């Protein structure tokens, strides 16, 4: 089956260039039975189209009526990649941008998408968050559930990602979405249930990766001044 | 450049019901449409093509119906899963998009299961202090949270977050999340967390004493 990998930077300055590249697997770049687009979304944009690449034993563009005069979109056939190249920036811009694939020209739709890149069109710089157990009290696992969780606290830009125990673990858990903090700098919480009588035979650890700032955080998360490696009082 | 509008904006449906939703196109398109789903943080999945042919590896409650200009999504059976903003898109032209229609699905009442957490003491080091109420698992999403400290109650120093729609068990859950200075938290001893839920008989508090 065919694949596309997205990458690129999130974080792109008023005025400068976003620049994105979509890797295929599965497929060629050149297929004369392909066409490669890029198409955004965001509250201000909703889901737009943005331009297509395809080779006709010609290499041809499109590209929406709304970013001409500002967008590149061209094939890497050393690589088997496309790229997208959206000039002078503004906040307008700022989205989730997708590569695609259609099928012929387009005509029976859209069948493969990469996985989005957010981009934010921000002057801001980059920060990487820290992180904080949520501990819960004894009092509350009497019930049977548990509630443990990762606060992920004061980065930039968006998204961060959080899994636990390596992504073993995922039934129960809630990633919220992130709030934008007077301070200008995000801020979520991750948590997850599970039964209380597993507090003392499993470990729960939280994974957060901030992509942006290359911050990897594993923070275990459980309820004993006793064992401390450093000993207060 | 052709518009395409769907109608409703947004609705909600209980697990088995048969739900439409429509998409009607500026001008003639012939069968030139396309239906996608979309879950959240995930991209938009196509589920039918040229109006009413259904795409390799969706399932048959998916069925897209219509000609020209007025074309209808039809779920037969909403499952929990189906939760989702649904797409349509005329490629006769430069592929434009409509606005989209958040489905949502009704089920029972269910109380939240409420838990509360104190700051970090390796936050408390770096001069804040931030105190989380978690509300996990209700249903609907309207929730009230209030925070007291000391027994007075706050405003303008929380957050909230909302997750969107579960799909296996269609409930929600909610973070509020009080931010203090390490002061302004040390100055006081009981932190309180009141929720008010439809699934609740009163408000249930969630508390702890700092130290």
């Amino acid at each position: 089956q065919v694949q596309l990998q997205q990458s690129g930077p999130g974080l792109v300055k008023p005025s400068q260039t976003l620049s994105l590249t979509c890797a295929i697997s599965g497929d060629s770049v050149s297929s004369q039975s392909a066409a490669w687009n890029w198409i955004r979304q965001s509250p201000s944009r909703g889901l737009e189209w943005l331009g297509r690449i395809y080779y006709r034993s010609k290499w041809y563009n499109d590209y929406a009526l709304s970013v001409k005069s500002r967008i590149t979109i061209n094939p890497d056939t050393s690589k088997n990649q496309f790229s997208l190249q959206l000039n002078s920036v503004t906040p307008e811009d700022t989205a989730v941008y997708y590569c695609a694939r259609g099928e012929g020209y387009g005509r029976e739709g859209f069948a493969i998408w990469g996985q989005g890149t957010l981009v934010t069109v921000s002057s801001a710089s980059t920060k990487g968050p820290s992180v904080f157990p949520l501990a819960p009290s004894s009092k509350s696992t009497s019930g049977g559930t548990a509630a443990l969780g990762c606060l992920v606290k004061d980065y930039f830009p968006e998204p961060v990602t959080v899994s636990w125990n390596s992504g073993a673990l995922t039934s129960g858990v809630h990633t919220f979405p992130a709030v934008l903090q007077s301070s200008g700098l995000y801020s979520l919480s991750s948590v997850v249930t599970v039964p209380s009588s597993s507090l003392g035979t499993q470990t729960y650890i939280c994974n957060v990766n901030h992509k942006p700032s290359n911050t990897k955080v594993d923070k275990k998360v459980e309820p004993d001044y006793k064992d401390d490696d450093d000993k207060g009082a | 450049d052709i518009q395409m509008t769907q109608s409703p904006s947004s609705l909600s449906a209980s697990v088995g019901d048969r739900v439409t939703i429509t998409c009607r196109a500026s001008q003639t398109i012939s069968n030139t449409l396309a239906w996608y789903q979309q879950k959240p943080g995930k991209a938009p999945k196509l589920l039918i093509y040229a109006a009413s042919n259904l795409q390799s590896g969706v399932p048959s409650r998916f069925s897209g119906s219509g000609s020209g200009t007025d074309f209808t999504l039809t779920i037969s059976s909403l499952q929990p899963e189906d939760f989702a903003t649904y797409y349509c898109q005329q490629y006769l032209s430069w592929f434009t998009f409509g606005q989209g229609t958040k489905v949502e699905i009704k089920r029972t009442v269910a109380a939240p299961s409420v838990f509360i957490f104190p700051p970090s003491d390796e936050q408390l080091k770096s001069g804040t202090a931030s105190v989380v109420c978690l509300l996990n698992n209700f249903y609907p999403r309207e929730a009230k949270v209030q925070w007291k400290v000391d027994n007075a109650l706050q405003s303008g120093n929380s957050q909230e977050s909302v997750t969107e729609q579960d799909s296996k068990d269609s409930t929600y859950s909610l973070s509020s999340t009080l931010t203090l200075s390490k002061a302004d938290y040390e100055k006081h001893k009981v932190y309180a967390c009141e929720v008010t839920h439809q699934g609740l008989s009163s408000p249930v508090t969630k508390s702890f004493n700092r130290g």
